[PDB]
RNA sequence: GUGUAAGUGCACAAGGGAGCUUGACUGCGAGACGGACAUGUCGAGCAGGGACGAAAGUCGGGACUAGUGAUCCGGCACCUCU
RNA sequence: UCAACCAUAGACUCGGCGAAAUUGCACUACGAGUAAAGAUGCUCGUUACGCGCGGCAGGACGAAAAGACCCCGGGACCUUCA
RNA sequence: ACAAACCAGUGAGAAGCGACUGUUUACUAAAAACACAGGUCCGUGCGAAGUCGCAAGACGAUGUAUACGGACUGACGCCUGC
RNA sequence: AUACACGGCCCGUACCCCAAACCAACACAGGUGGUCAGGUAGAGAAUACUAAGGCGUACGAGUGAACUAUGGUUAAGGAACU
RNA sequence: UUGUGCGCCGAUAAUGUAGCGGGGCUCAAGCACACCGCCGAAGCCGCGGCAGCCAACGUGUUGGCUGGGUAGGGGAGCGUCCUGCAUCCGGUGAAGCCGCCGAGUGAUCGAGUGGUGGAGGGUGUGGGAGUGAGAAUGCAGGCAUGAGUAGCGAUUAGGCAAGUGAGAACCUUGCCCGCCGAAAGACCAAGGGUUCCUGGGCCAGGCCAGUCCGCCCAGGGUGAGUCGGGACCUAAGGCGAGGCCG
RNA sequence: GGGGAUAAGCUCCGUGCGUCGAGAGGGAAACAGCCCAGAUCGCCGGCUAAGGCCCCUAAGCGUGUGCUAAGUGGAAAAGGAU
RNA sequence: UCAAACUCCGUGAUAGCUGGUUCUCCCCGAAAUGCAUUUAGGUGCAGCGUCGCAUGUUUCUUGCCGGAGGUAGAGCUACUGG
RNA sequence: UCCGGCUCUACCUGGCUGGAGGGCAGUGAGAAAAUGUUGUGGUUAGCGGAAAUGGCUUGGGAUGGCCUGCCGUAGACGGUGAGAGCCCGGUACGUGAAAACCCGACGUCUGUCUUGAUGGUGUUCCCGAGUAGCAGCGGGCCCGUGGAAUCUGCUGUGAAUCUGCCGGGACCACCCGGUAAGCCUGAAUACUUCCCAGUGACCGAUAGCGGAUUAGUACCGUGAGGGAAUGGUGAAAAGUACCCCGGGAGGGGAGUGAAAGAGUACCUGAAACCGUGCGCUUACAAUCCGUCAGAGCCCUCGACGUGUCGUGGGGUGAUGGCGUGCCUUUUGAAGAAUGAGCCUGCGAGUCAGGGACAUGUCGCGAGGUUAACCCGGGUGGGGUAGCCGCAGCGAAAGCGAGUCUGAAUAGGGCGUAUCCACACAAGAGUGUGUGGUGUAGUGGUGUGUUCUGGACCCGAAGCGGAGUGAUCUACCCAUGGCCAGGGUGAAG
RNA sequence: AAGUGUUUAAGGGCGCAUGGUGGAUGCCUUGGCACUGGGAGCCGAUGAAGGACGUAGGAGGCUGCGAUAAGCCUCGGGGAGCUGUCAACCGAGCGUUGAUCCGAGGAUGUCCGAAUGGGGAAACCCGGCACGAGUGAUGUCGUGUCACCAGGCGCUGAAUAUAUAGGCGUCUGGGGGGAACGCGGGGAAGUGAAACAUCUCAGUACCCGUAGGAAGAGAAAACAAAAUGUGAUUCCGUGAGUAGUGG
């Protein structure tokens, strides 16, 4: 049968050309008068994975 | 043991016996019981590309033509008289050997028939050829129409 | 294909077996027993092998102690004076001397005695 | 005494007072700290348009470190997206 | 108190049939120790001719039952303003 | 030694509980538990109420409030307060 | 009404049936409803003995062991046992 | 009187010395300080063999270093079966099994040998695995230990003679004794199903034995207008034409 | 170093500290964690470590100078003590 | 057999739990910590192992040098307290 | 095409209805049966079918070996006294059906058209009604009520007939497509109780179906239901006549047999286990049962010389030293923690998938590869649909070696395979341009992990569905029966 | 006098040799498993499937058969032994005038079972009617027939008038079984989510109703997207584990 993807992680994480996968940062959809905008854009955009969790997300992206 | 017939219910308590814990006499350890890790039926058909297959069965034929393996004929034997006889002598004068591959027509069916019998030969089509068959063969016989044919068939 | 498992099995029980002669009871006659013992037995082997050249080099010196102190010498002094003198004579050869030629472990004995200092508590 | 715990600091004042003000900004951020991950933290500097200041310069909240809640889901406003 | 005696059925003996739970082994001592902190099995000693029969039940942490108490995990059933 | 053997009540006093005869945990509990007659309350006006049933239908009852069902109490006596 | 001559079908029917034949895994000290109910004593279908009738029912022979079980007797005392 | 080096008392549990491991030790075999040798390990060295990593040089030898190992990772292999191909052995005796003599670093090997045996196997190269058990209170079979041990199933009790027979405590006959006698007697139902009878048998069964048997074999045996039932009747209850409901 | 009674074979931390774990061998009488030392195999070769050299038990009833009289050695406190 | 019978099926129920998991040798070789956890006897990630690839001494040890600390100790008429 | 009779009636002229030539189809969905004749068409029995008595040898036996021949459209598979192409059944190949049945074909026969069509012009009628649609509650669609179309059940409400209605993912308009509420419809597709012929890198008697055997039997259970074990003499019974011991059983002689070390307990005949015999050892000894040393005894192989020695080998073991079982699980077990009585068998990381990741290997290579499927008695040949690579960035529109953010030429993110050289900027970590080099994937397959699956194996208590059970027991209903004897002494 | 000193084996241990038990191993098989290719894909009131009871000259089981009972008739085939088998033995016989055996078609086909004359504890009890046999007659025997429901057809048409319900008769059919596949309906839970209810498991298991040899679906009130597009349905592969959906 064929492998199923996980649908949340591939709603979450992307590959770039290289095969890097980036994630979207957390501490951004509310709560954000207190958050000065300095935070907001360290959160902004979208971050390479790290090492640790490559291996995980990798499977799950590819089944 | 799902398949086994029975061992549906619990032998006898899980407590209390002093035997072992049961869940089913056909349980694997059991005489009578399931095969845990056995055969079922498969297929075992790899899936091989198609240009790795005629370039075996190239060099297998290249084989036999460098150590001149390879005799072409224009039959076996003459029309509609099969002749074992005849096709051993032939087939004598072309080799000596015991494991033969003659290649011939589906319509020659008078000459397939006659070399048919022989211990050391099989008989297979052009379309058909095949590194297995061209391997097993000391020799290999084609008639020139099958030589022709699979020629044909290979250059363009 | 199916593959009935006794004729590869029984060699090693065999083997074992016939190893496991002369042990009592069940080590010799049973497989599982003793393969137990074969373990026990090739460990001790093992030790001892290693330990039969300290018991026969206590035996040779236990010898050579005798002899020398009916030559009236210690064995310390003995090894003493025979390494000052330059006698790598090994105590095997040394205890054989003691049981089969005294005469020459007594020219031994003197030769150590001569080896020796004067005053063997002393400093040097 | 430092808005408020404690500590580290602050008298060069970060403590007290007055004037003007809204940088308690927008777009960004070299480089770092911390770091299982997710979090978190500092940040010179460039621009925009400003405040104060004669000017240099400082100002992206508060002497510092706490004062908060991932994601999902949905709401509101705006957007030359669909 | 305070137990004695008698018979019978067993136990005992002979003949006959002939199980059982259990069983890692085995030519399975004691003391004081040591040790997973209670030792036939280790240490140092002591004692002990070999093999049985009838008996006793101190130990073999004896047999039996994968502790029911306790806890953890999971069930089941019961209750209720979950 | 005369009920000769066999057979064949032990008795008395008091307290607690339950009134009693009965019933009960087949396989550790026969009890002070259950039931009981008696009592009170509630429901039911009749293919009732209640119950088994999806329904039909059935029991209730071939009965009709001096009956039927449910609940609690549990002979009897004195009582059953806010 | 009489006489004569005829037809009266199907199943069960042996045997055990408080047991060695049924239920009990056994030739199991358990359980199994009904019918006959002798005599002498006796209230009696109790109990003792016995008739008719049926059994000696299926391991035995021995042996004054402890000990256990079942029965029996017990000085003086008489619940001191517990 | 000060400090020190050795000591004394304080001192004191319960199976048996039992607070040196023991004997025994002060004629130290005790303590301190110096000194001298020796023993003592799988440590180090020596001789030899093996493997791993690396290097060098040469197109496989040498040398150095290393080589305890659980979970665990990696590598390389033995053995078993089935197979494609090629070969080989085999009724002049394959396999399997038992041994002998041996071999390999290991799993293990034996185209070395004998015995037994009677028909298929070995080797090489590849392919595929129901591929390796000592444990799961594992499963099945067989066999031990206990053990020639307990027990041999009530509360009646057996005995003698004679017989039969290969064989008798038990079977048969007779005589005694004893037990039941609201039963341990007699008859039925239910249930069982031939266990009944005759003849024959005795390797299983019978808790011993057995000539006996409710065991085995064969054959025979159950006769009804009136007995118990149907053909007669209905109860509870069941099935239930149609039917209703679903 | 905390907790604990500055008790626990206690517990909780730290320690380019160790060992056991997963580590044999020698010593410590025996004795995972202490000491020595990290086991490629073999040898009837040698030197050593720790520890030991009267006998058990291999090596010294070693040498020299003193001490000890308590078998101290071969458990122990405050404190006592020509 | 009853706090919900039995049988078959679902069904090879699921079990963060227990048990078991079979031939060899060669090399390397842990951990029992951190964070988080309906988590604490489980699991994820990190740490620690191995293999491969890449890099190549960057590691590690010692000497020297540059540095920050506030422990031990000490001190307090140098603060807070006693 | 012709004729006739009607066409209200007769009269001219417009439709229908019968008969006739002919087509057109048909046992079909398209209307339905029957009927025959007939196919070396088929199935349901079978038959034939070549070629060695070959020699020598071994052997009980030749089907072995060596050597001779022979057939071969037949060397497939079995059997026969051991590996048989030539001994047998058969095989290749070829024949064979009275009857029945099934496929056909030919026709009878049936139906239909045949008074028919052809192509044009403008208005009214019709084009499937309790339907669609709508609402409410639901179901199912990728879609879990969501903005939720389409489809669909129930309940209500309830239209239009073509400028009508439905759908084109709420909805509206336009456009497109279609024409619901009426029916039928073969093939491609799924399956195998059963029958026939065959195959197996399937099992080979604890396996394989539970069942090679008395098998759903015996047996268990009231019942539903559960559910076994038991194969091999030998080539041929030639199955041991006869004598002896014995009651028999069983045995010994004798015989059969190649072999009774094949005796209906029977191929081989392991181990546990049980014995017997010989050698050594052991009754003053404290033993994880062994190891190391080793006396003595016995046996053996060689040598010399005549029994002592050896490069020895074995069995026993007095005696001494050392020495705390295996597994599991543990900080740690000899452990008095678990499991195991013993032996023999069986008993646990497997399989599928163009699966995922990594790695190895092979093929091809900026390309690689097919899937389904088609043809092939095969493993082979076709098959370009797709898939992965080949350009990325962005939420996306989109742009493109750039792109996103952003007012930004102003920085950052991602990307431009990588490297080399040069040049210019910088030394805020280096960047920017130029040139060059030029990018490596893909499909098979092995391996290791992994996903979905029972997923390494065993193990619950318990959950659910459907059924079996009140012959035990609880209660009840109907109908029967039983309660010795003796007392007390109510009402009336 | 002092000292040294074997010698025992009641039994045991080890080894060796011979045996026994037991039934492993090896080699086999009359059997089975998975498949392939074809066939046939239904059987039943003309009484099924499956059974009980009987049946051979001799006891039983399997097999076959059914009171015509290991069998009867016909048509073929075949060709010399045969009287099925466990499993022989005995006793009888048959057979080239063609047996046994093989195939096809028929006949017979007790009793039960949908079970259907009525009843019933399935395989056993009681019958009615017609015909026939048998009896002095009753008894007895045999052959047929006799269920219910639906639908037609004919007669009649209650309360009650229309008439209907219903009743009577006749004819046609159904009824039950079957391994899988199919269509339509109904519809779990263990489980997974590391809890759990949404969700999943799963429209699974199971159940119900129904068939057919296949079924269902099927000839657009479809798709599509502006291409002069395709043009019933089903099935396979892709699309794609994508778009999306999802506490």
């Amino acid at each position: 049968p064929k492998a199923k993807t996980h649908s949340g992680a591939s709603k979450r994480f992307r590959r770039t050309g290289t095969g890097k996968i980036v994630r979207q940062k957390a501490n951004r959809r509310h709560l954000l008068e207190h958050k000065p905008t300095k935070r907001t854009r360290r959160l902004d955009g979208r971050t390479t994975v790290s090492a640790a969790d490559n291996s995980r997300i990798n499977k799950l992206l590819n089944g | 043991r799902g398949e086994v017939s029975g061992g549906g219910k619990k032998p006898y308590r899980q407590k209390g016996t002093g035997r072992a814990r049961q869940g089913s006499t056909r349980a694997p350890q059991f005489t009578g019981g399931g095969t845990v890790h056995g055969p079922k039926p498969r297929d075992y058909s790899q899936r091989t590309p198609k240009k790795m297959i005629a370039a075996a069965l190239r060099g297998a034929l290249s084989d036999r033509a460098r150590n001149d393996r390879i005799h072409a004929v224009t039959e076996l034997v003459e029309g509609q008289t099969p002749s074992t006889k005849s096709a051993k002598t032939f087939l004598g004068t072309l080799t000596e050997n015991k494991k033969v591959l003659v290649v011939i027509g589906r319509t020659d069916e008078v000459g397939a028939k006659s070399v048919r019998n022989l211990p050391g030969v099989h008989v297979i089509s052009p379309d058909q050829l095949n590194t297995y068959d061209v391997l097993n063969a000391d020799d290999v016989v084609f008639s020139v129409e099958a030589l022709n044919a699979y020629i044909s068939a290979n250059s363009k | 294909a199916r593959v009935k498992r006794a004729l590869n099995a029984q060699k090693k029980r065999r083997t074992v077996l016939k190893a496991s002669k002369g042990y009592r009871g069940q080590r010799s006659r049973l497989y599982r027993k003793a393969k137990e013992q074969q373990l026990h037995s090739l460990t001790y082997a093992y030790r001892d092998r290693r330990a039969r050249k300290g018991e026969f080099r206590k035996l040779w010196i236990s010898r050579i102690n005798a002899a020398a102190r009916a030559n009236d010498i210690t064995y310390n002094r003995l090894i003493q004076g025979l390494k000052a003198a330059g006698v790598e004579v090994d105590r095997k050869n040394l205890a054989e001397l003691a049981v089969s030629d005294p005469a020459a472990f007594t020219a031994l004995v003197d030769v150590a005695r001569a080896a020796l200092p004067e005053d063997v508590n002393a400093p040097s």
